[PDB]
RNA sequence: UAGCUAGUAGGUGGGGUAACGGCUCACCUAGGCGACGAUCCCUAGCUGGUCUGAGAGGAUGACCAGCCACACUGGAACUGAGACACGGUCCAGACUCCUACGGGAGGCAGCAGUGGGGAAUAUUGCACAAUGGGCGCAAGCCUGAUGCAGCCAUGCCGCGUG
RNA sequence: CCCGCAGAAGAAGCACCGGCUAACUCCGUGCCAGCAGCCGCGGUAAUACGGAGGGUGCAAGCGUUAAUCGGAAUUACUGGG
RNA sequence: CGGCCGCAAGGUUAAAACUCAAAUGAAUUGACGGGGGCCCGCACAAGCGGUGGAGCAUGUGGUUUAAUUCGAUGCAACGCG
RNA sequence: AGGAGGUAAAAAUGUAAAAAA
């Protein structure tokens, strides 16, 4: 509306927002992964999911979801990260990839074998 | 750790002393027992009013495609 | 980000370059730029195009081609048709190597490769047979341009596992 | 490129099966442990969790994350209030 | 936050980080109102006689025990099954 | 039938004793 409005104040883009803020256009980094922890979701569910804080390459403290059940990490101990959030724990915007460069893919797992770092048993 | 401590403010020496036995028993005992840990607690009325939330809720969510 | 600029705006004359020009001095005029967005700050090589989209637009500029710019950092020239120069020279700096301590040497953002950073990205391969260039009367000589292979499912396309 | 031998030998996975969206049952755990792109699932019968068997999709690829556009006529000049 | 205006109180201009999957409008049906109107019931008013006071009977809770069987536990459990 | 004044009062929350770690 209002051409004469337009010529002088051009039509604005509004920005768009990215959910991933570790760094534009980066699909996986590697993180310390120190100081681990267990805490519980929000009001519609309730649970003790294995979560803990990343300090990244990059000096970012980006706080990140441990996935699966038999973890192997501590205060130490360097993973790789992706991203993805699981709505219940108010302020996660990253996930890990079990199966990392210093963290096991679990056993006693025969279904959904291609994350959570399933090797196919050959036998 | 070689604790000085100054008693001044009394003309007599001995009333110093006990001046200074006051400063003695106060200024360790305050270091010696600490905070009383072993926190936090567990939920009490999440075993009811959290459900209370799932009771009403499910009946609503049934869509049956449109 | 509201004013910006003082060889700065133009004039005259001399100097100057292959070439007109404050490109440079002497003197005169007091101007010129500015909301149609100047100075100032952040970001960025640009284009034919690429991806998508009904179209218009939106994002982008790896690969191929055109153009600009850079060569460890800054500056400055010289030879010459042309650079003010990747693999030439002079100076200063940073960082390494050689040393008889006097004094010198060097530049992979060329092809391979090493460390490193990173989510990640290949052999210290063979040969100038073809094509292109350079030089030469020609024969020829050199070329990690180019031509192929090695490695990778990275994508596309295709057959197979009857 | 062509010719001969050729024991079927030497060659099939991964995701998903609550709706969104093609695809189902049982056992184990009992809001604990986990799944999830969106709403959500689970309080001892869970088609949504873990596993088993059956099903479907795509295929030497398969899913996840990332980035762009489309859907977004939710920056509308075409084309909005 | 910075600029500007302001004696000051402040005003004007005008973000982002982060965060939820909503917030919101109008109308519809109920429900509710220490909102209004109409109407009914021992609701009240008008009285009668009790409970709660004492004893006893009987049921429940609690407590206790080797067990004190289970269930019912506002009105609508408690001389109940 | 218009009308005109007129006549009205205090009282909260829903783990609500049931926990500690």
């Amino acid at each position: 509306a209002t051409v004469n409005q337009l010529v002088r104040k051009p039509r604005a883009r509004k920005v768009a927002k990215s959910n991933v803020p570790a760094l534009e256009a980066c699909p996986q980094k590697r993180g310390v992964c120190t100081r681990v922890y267990t805490t519980t979701p929000k009001k519609p569910n309730s649970a003790l999911r294995k979560v803990c804080r990343v300090r990244l390459t990059n000096g970012f403290e980006v706080t990140s979801y441990i996935g699966g059940e038999g973890h192997n990490l501590q205060e130490h101990s360097v993973i790789l990260i992706r991203g993805g959030r699981v709505k219940d724990l108010p302020g996660v915007r990253y996930h890990t990839v079990r199966g990392a460069l210093d963290c096991s893919g679990v056993k006693d797992r025969k279904q959904a074998r291609s994350k959570y770092g399933v090797k196919r048993p050959k036998a | 750790g070689v604790i000085v401590i100054k008693a001044q403010e009394y003309r007599s020496q001995e009333l110093n002393r006990e001046a200074a036995l006051a400063r003695l028993v106060a200024m360790i005992k305050e270091l010696t027992t600490e905070k009383k840990a072993r926190r936090p607690t567990r939920p009490t009325r999440a075993s009811k009013e959290r459900r209370l939330a799932s009771k009403a809720q499910k009946s609503s969510v049934k869509a049956m495609r449109g």
